[PDB]
Formats: structure tokens, C-alpha cells, sequence
């Protein structure tokens, strides 16, 4: 059989960046030829692999990550990057062998009043490790003063939401980001090209 | 900028209910919470609502007696108050947190709430 194209890209519901969802795509055949042809995408990056010769290459297992971020935040989805998105929400290692895909969804993820359902982390004790998902809702103490209760000075709620308006700038417009990481163990016969 | 206007304060006997509102000057994508002015301590956190309406947060002394919600379409935020207590007598402010700094820079005048027994 063939690997889920629609189940991942053409999925109706995408998660938020701080709560990105994994998708393990194993024991199947995948052709990236259909992906490269579509001109819908806005950024089709790859790291450690060739874009056009993806089709012929074979891996052990693949891990698709689904989430949505701002337009300016797409730049932060890369190895050795820093910022509110990379440090505290989603982080890629330096030895990242994979690809970064993101397309515009302002038409589909922006409301007339505005969409505020997409949220993002803004604070954390220490920076996240690669592929580390932290979804804890616990409030963090910026200042010295202990805050066992809830919001006040230097005691803040970790998250924040995006104002996605169709009249907002392209930098503020939403983008659906998918990140494919690859893996190779001793047994490599599971995923391969046409 | 961002402006706030409260309404629905007044006098209440022990028990009973109050539903305070808060009008907003076009602000969007802000976390909002309520602050009350008790004579003993004053200016303390009470409740908290996300812009999406999720990620609610309250007190533990008021956990389950107050319930916060909002109507972005109607551009206003409500605070339901049940089972009042002589401790809860206070002036109730409404606050808007800025996207960058979570310090609640935009405020409102606030109203009064009095509980007698
Ligand atoms: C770093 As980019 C916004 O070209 O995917
Ligand atoms: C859940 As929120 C801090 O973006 O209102």
C-alpha cells in the first residue's frame, strides 16, 4: 500500500505548536513526487537529504509532526535557531536529518473576528531538548517571589494566543507546518521509495 | 489602545448570585482575569480566562463558586459569582494582559460588591 498523504497534510485539524502531534509512518511505501509537484507550499526545505532524489531513497522509520504557527515563526523551525518558538515550544537538533514543510492557511485558519484557538508557549524554566513536548499548564515564576497561586507580578500563565485576521500581515498570518524526521536502525527494511 | 468598563456591582446578602460584566475597546487575543480589593490585603488575583475561552484559572479559596466565561462575538466577559461570603466583599476590577508582557497593563475602573451576614 501507499503512505498517508491526506491523513497528514490534507488533515482538517492541525494541533498547536506547543502540543504538536506525532505520526509514525512505518511499514509502507511513500512517493514524495506528488508533494513536490504541488505549488501550494510556501517553504519546502530539507536538511541532510536531497529534495528531488527523495523518491529513490529508503529509510527505516519516519516521524511526522503536525502543528501551526505564525508566518514569521516559520523561520525559527530550523536547527540551531533561537526565539520564543524554538526555545520553548518546538526545537530541532543540530544533527537533524529531515525536512521542513509549511504552507499558508490564512484562508482556512483565519476568522472574520479572528482565530484565537491556536496557542503558543512563551515562558519556561529551561529551554526544551530536541523533540521534547511539554504540555504542562503549571504557571511559572519569573521573579524571585514564590507564586503557589495564580497570575500576578512575575507569575504568569505560560501560553498565549494568535490573532489570525485575514487583514493581518503575512508575517502574522498562519502557516501549517509539517516536519519529517528520519531514522535508521540495524533493520532498515520497512520504508522505501517506488 | 485597550479600554475596559465594568458593570453589575452592588449589595448582596449571604448566599445568592452576582454576574459581573466587562466591556472591551476592540482588544483581541488577550488573557483576562479579575482582581478584587479586599480591605485586608487588596489587589489580588481572582479568576482567569483565555482569549479562546479555554485555559481557565481561579483561586483555591474560590474554586468552584465563581465561573468565568466570555463572548468574543459580543466583545464582553462575564464573571458568575455563587455562594457569596463576607470575605468576598470587595471592589472587583477587570484587567487585560498584553501579548508581549503578561503584566495586565490595560485596566478598568472597577465596581463594588458587599456581602453582609
Ligand atoms: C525559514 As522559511 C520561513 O523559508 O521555511
Ligand atoms: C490561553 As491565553 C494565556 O492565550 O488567553
Amino acid at each position: 500500500n501507499l503512505c498517508p498523504f491526506g491523513e497528514v497534510f490534507n488533515a482538517t485539524r492541525f494541533a498547536s505548536v506547543y502540543a504538536w502531534n506525532r505520526k509514525r509512518i512505518s511499514n509502507c511505501v511513500a512517493d514524495y513526487s506528488v508533494l513536490y509537484n504541488s505549488a501550494s507550499f510556501s517553504t519546502f526545505k530539507c536538511y541532510g537529504v536531497s529534495p528531488t532524489k527523495l523518491n529513490d531513497l529508503c529509510f527505516t522509520n519516519v516521524y511526522a509532526d503536525s502543528f501551526v504557527i505564525r508566518g514569521d515563526e516559520v523561520r525559527q523551525i530550523a536547527p540551531g535557531q533561537t526565539g520564543k518558538i524554538a526555545d520553548y515550544n518546538y526545537k530541532l537538533p543540530d544533527d537533524f536529518t529531515g525536512c521542513v514543510i509549511a504552507w499558508n492557511s490564512n484562508n482556512l485558519d483565519s476568522k472574520v473576528g479572528g482565530n484565537y484557538n491556536y496557542l503558543y508557549r512563551l515562558f519556561r524554566k529551561s529551554n526544551l531538548k530536541p523533540f521534547e513536548r511539554d504540555i504542562s499548564t503549571e504557571i511559572y515564576q519569573a521573579g524571585s517571589t514564590p507564586c503557589n497561586g495564580v497570575e500576578g507580578f512575575n507569575c504568569y500563565f505560560p501560553l498565549q494566543s494568535y490573532g489570525f485576521q485575514p487583514t493581518n500581515g503575512v508575517g502574522y498570518q498562519p502557516y501549517r507546518v509539517v516536519v519529517l524526521s528520519f531514522e535508521l536502525l540495524h533493520a532498515p527494511a520497512t520504508v522505501c521509495g517506488p | 489602545q485597550v479600554q475596559l468598563v465594568e458593570s453589575g456591582g452592588g449589595l448582596v446578602q449571604a448566599g445568592g448570585s452576582l454576574r459581573l460584566s466587562c466591556a472591551v475597546s476592540g482588544a483581541g487575543a488577550h488573557r483576562v482575569g479579575w482582581f478584587r480589593r479586599a480591605p485586608g490585603k487588596e489587589r489580588e488575583f481572582v479568576a482567569a480566562i483565555g482569549a479562546s475561552g479555554g485555559m481557565t484559572n481561579y483561586l483555591d479559596s474560590v474554586k468552584g463558586r465563581f465561573t468565568i466565561s466570555r463572548d468574543n462575538a459580543k466583545n464582553t466577559i462575564y464573571l458568575q459569582m455563587n455562594s457569596l461570603k463576607p470575605q468576598d466583599t470587595a471592589v472587583y476590577y477587570c484587567a487585560a494582559r498584553d501579548i508581549e508582557t503578561a503584566e495586565y497593563i490595560y485596566w478598568g475602573q472597577g465596581t463594588q460588591v458587599t456581602v453582609s451576614s
